[PDB]
């Protein structure tokens, strides 16, 4: 799946944010707009065991030219929450479901 | 950051006279700006406006983990005074004004200019080159004293545009009774069970990483009562200024 850093018209948000892929399908995500971004997996908020550093980003690491890519395969199943570090509070957040 | 205040504020300053990013941005700290007392028409100018805070200070990042401020700022230009071009901008000015990038608060508002978030330890002052407008090209401007509002703002804001709470403010008791447990969690954070006696009423309030708890097993709590230390150190302050757009004769 393709998830999109930044919405066509400069907001900063995931594009899509909430969905759902089988296990071992990969996350495609691509810098668009708004850039420099980054992709930080919530380490309270992944399944049980799962070691955030293999699937995010360093919060120090960045995006910062326009089609930069970064992809994820997850395995464990459950609900995944992830944010951009730089624009967490703007609430460029999403949630990833693998069933 | 300026892009939640552009995305659903038309206009930066409100009727009260407060600018939107205090919404969020709930701590008032210092904010100072510098403009020459008088400006002749069409010449370049600089307004510096200056957001100082103690450099040793570490907030808390989004993830928990502790680290240094960026800054951000919105300046309210009178209409007709807009952004200076890149051709009238002098080398002595380029050099200050670092690599900044002023953005317009929206595409019609040439007059409101933001900027953000920028490292704070390389810009805690920033020069914005301003261009005069002039009077003889521009019928609605006039030789005055024009008003100018300047926010600055250091650190990470407490709500985000949706009205949650980020990990950067205190964390209040949804519910008064006694703590009759404090799960500490695996990759940090907390689970606090509150017994409310008073409506027989069991209630778990949830902490984020990167705030310290300031209450114990079996301590009393009221409605609303701090259960985490503030861990904000930024802040949002505004100030003012006056500019005298001079008539080139007397
Ligand atoms: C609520 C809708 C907000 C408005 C309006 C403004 N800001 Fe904001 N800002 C807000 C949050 C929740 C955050 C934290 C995002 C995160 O997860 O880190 C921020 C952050 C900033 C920052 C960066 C702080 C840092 O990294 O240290 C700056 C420089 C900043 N905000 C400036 C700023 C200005 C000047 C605003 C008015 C135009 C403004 N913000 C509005 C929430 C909100
Ligand atoms: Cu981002």
């Amino acid at each position: 799946i393709d998830v999109l850093l930044g919405a066509d018209d400069g907001s900063l948000a995931f594009v899509p944010s909430e969905f759902s892929i089988s296990p071992g399908e990969k996350i495609v995500f691509k810098n668009n707009a708004g850039f420099p971004h980054n992709i930080v997996f919530d380490e309270d908020s992944i399944p049980s065991g799962v070691d955030a550093s293999k699937i995010s980003m360093s919060e120090e690491d960045l995006l910062n030219a326009k089609g930069e890519t970064f992809e994820v395969a997850l395995s464990n199943k459950g609900e995944y929450s992830f944010y951009c570090s730089p624009h967490q509070g703007a609430g460029m957040v999403g949630k990833v479901t693998v069933n | 950051y300026p892009i939640f205040a552009q995305q659903n504020y038309e206009n930066p300053r409100e009727a009260t006279g407060r600018i939107v990013c205090a919404n969020c941005h709930l701590a008032s700290k210092p904010v100072d700006i510098e403009v020459p007392q008088a400006v002749l028409p069409d010449t370049v100018f600089e307004a510096v406006v200056k957001i100082p805070y103690d450099m040793q200070l570490k907030q808390v990042l989004a993830n928990g983990k502790k680290g240094a401020l960026n800054v951000g700022a919105v300046l309210i230009l009178p209409e007709g005074f807009e952004l200076a071009p890149p051709d009238r901008i002098s080398p002595e000015m380029k050099e200050k004004i670092g690599n900044l990038s002023f953005q317009n608060y929206r595409p019609n508002k040439k007059n409101i200019l933001v900027i953000g978030p920028v490292p704070g330890q390389k810009y805690s002052e920033i020069t914005f080159p301003i261009l005069a407008p002039d009077p003889a090209t521009n019928k609605d401007v006039h030789f005055l004293k024009y008003p100018i509002y300047v926010g600055g703002n250091r650190g990470r804001g407490q709500i985000y545009p949706d009205g949650s709470k980020s990990n950067n403010t205190v964390y209040n008791a949804t519910a008064g009774g006694i703590i009759s447990k404090i799960l500490r969690k695996e990759k940090g954070g907390y689970e606090i069970t509150i017994v409310d006696a008073s409506n027989e009423r069991q209630v778990i309030d949830i902490i984020p990483r990167g705030l310290e708890l300031l209450v114990s097993e079996g301590e009393s709590i009221k409605l609303d009562q701090p259960l985490t230390s503030n861990p904000n150190v930024g802040g949002f302050g505004q100030g003012d200024a006056e500019i005298v757009l001079q008539d080139p004769l007397r």
